């Protein structure tokens, strides 16, 4: 199966550069090309460059100065770098696989890298557990979660049992608080005969502050 | 057209 | 550069029914695009290329149509994980340039929310700050009201809201409501009430609870 595998989502100071790592399964470095790109929310999906089979890149315009973009065939890795950031180049970074050797449209796709532009630092969230009560069951349906609290930059991924409670759950947009800090609950719905037999817990992991919290929630 | 950077989707 | 005008911003339509996105070109550009589809939390998914050329993996209602500036990738009958983004690609000219995109929103039955309301945790509290929560789960639709009452006393600015994205099973949202204060204050009061409104109830729902 073709795959492209990004390096993890981080904070970058402006004036600094951004370093991001695709590697890529399925086909070899030497045979296609790789494309880069990115999705802001002022200037939506921007294509930014390409690295060539034979190692040539092109850049689009407003980047050809402060783009460089490399790899190891062997390793199968293609390095992307961008200079002197500013805060608006917040956004969603991908590297990304044509159809075709010498074409533009794109088959594959990596998961994304978050980079924030920003001064501040990284702070790690605390992770609080929304207990299920009589004030959250009803009809034999209980709800319960976590509350993912004070973390900086975005993102934090939310699993629940690791990985093996997927339906019912909700885990909503953070949203930042007055402190420059996110805040966001997870939430999951379970049958309440279940309350006393299974375990609950949320999984929490914060990238950039390399923060992992596991979370036990019982009722109260 | 507001792209959101956490939900990867338009508001 | 080539710029891609994609309209209306938002389209909403009820599941099984025929939708078109349309993608504008300012100069022509042949049968050169692509079309992509954007999930919740996804990367893009290629499901068109070259107007009208199928993709391996992508669903047979997917189709799209148009030569020079005047595009339209179609869904023959809407389904409910059909709930997305799309976004249009020129590659007619060099640099390859995307449209803005189209929302695609899916209409359901009105659907009333299952509330419940989360007090504060010990563990929350000994560092100082209270965050009770309120959830208003699977409804349709979006628009609801979350009032706050402590001690009888209206709330206001102190409180936070989160909406999903629509489910893209069943098509409902769920709505966190966020009521934070410092410790202090919530030791000072006893009844902490959060009041629902919502189109699929016939009476506003609160629920509440006493500090301990």
């Amino acid at each position: 199966q073709v795959q492209l595998k990004q390096s993890g989502p981080g904070l970058v100071q402006p004036s600094q550069s951004l370093s991001i790592t695709c590697t890529v399964s399925g086909f070899s470095l030497t045979n296609y090309g790789v494309h880069w790109v990115r999705q802001s929310p002022g200037k939506g999906l921007e294509w930014l460059g390409v690295i060539w089979s034979g190692g040539n890149t092109d850049y689009n315009t407003p980047f050809t100065s402060r783009l460089s973009i490399n790899k190891d065939n062997s390793k199968s890795q293609v390095f992307f770098k961008m200079n002197s950031l500013q805060s608006n180049d917040t956004a969603i970074y991908y590297c990304a696989r044509a159809l075709t050797y010498y074409d533009y449209e794109f088959a594959y796709w990596g998961q994304g890298t978050l980079v924030t532009v920003s001064a501040a630092s990284t702070k790690g969230p605390s992770v609080f557990p929304l207990a299920p009560s009589s004030k959250s069951t009803s009809g034999g349906t209980a709800a319960l979660g976590c509350l993912v609290k004070d973390y900086f930059p975005e993102p934090v991924t939310v699993s629940w049992n690791s990985g093996a409670l997927t339906s019912g759950v909700h885990t909503f947009p953070a949203v930042l608080q007055s402190s420059g800090l996110y805040s966001l609950s997870s939430v999951v719905t379970v049958p309440s005969s279940s309350l006393g037999t299974q375990t609950y817990i949320c999984n929490v992991n914060h990238k950039p502050s390399n923060t992992k919290v596991d979370k036990r929630v019982e009722p109260k | 057209s507001q792209f959101d950077l956490s939900t990867r989707r338009l508001k | 550069d080539i710029l891609l005008t994609q309209s209306p911003v938002i389209l909403s339509v009820s599941p099984g029914e025929r939708v078109s996105f349309s993608c504008r070109a300012s100069q022509s550009i042949g049968t050169n695009i692509h079309w992509y589809q954007q999930r919740t939390n996804g990367s893009p998914r290629l499901l068109i290329k070259y107007a009208s050329e199928s993709i391996s993996g992508i669903p047979s209602r997917f189709s799209g149509s148009g030569s020079g500036t005047d595009f339209t990738l179609s869904i023959n009958s809407v389904e409910s994980e059909d709930i997305a983004d799309y976004y249009c690609q020129q590659n007619n000219n060099w640099p390859t340039t995307f449209g803005a995109g189209t929302k695609l929103e899916l209409k359901r039955t009105v659907a009333a929310p299952s509330v419940f309301i989360f007090p504060p945790s010990d563990e929350q509290l000994k560092s100082g700050t209270a965050s009770v929560v309120c959830l208003l789960n699977n409804f349709y639709p979006r628009e609801a009201k979350v009032q706050w009452k402590v001690d009888n006393a209206l709330q206001s600015g102190n409180s936070q809201e989160s909406v999903t994205e629509q489910d893209s099973k069943d098509s409902t949202y769920s709505l966190s409501s966020t009521l934070t204060l410092s410790k202090a204050d919530y030791e000072k009061h006893k009844v902490y009430a959060c009041e629902v409104t919502h189109q699929g109830l016939s009476s506003p729902v609160t629920k509440s609870f006493n500090r301990g």
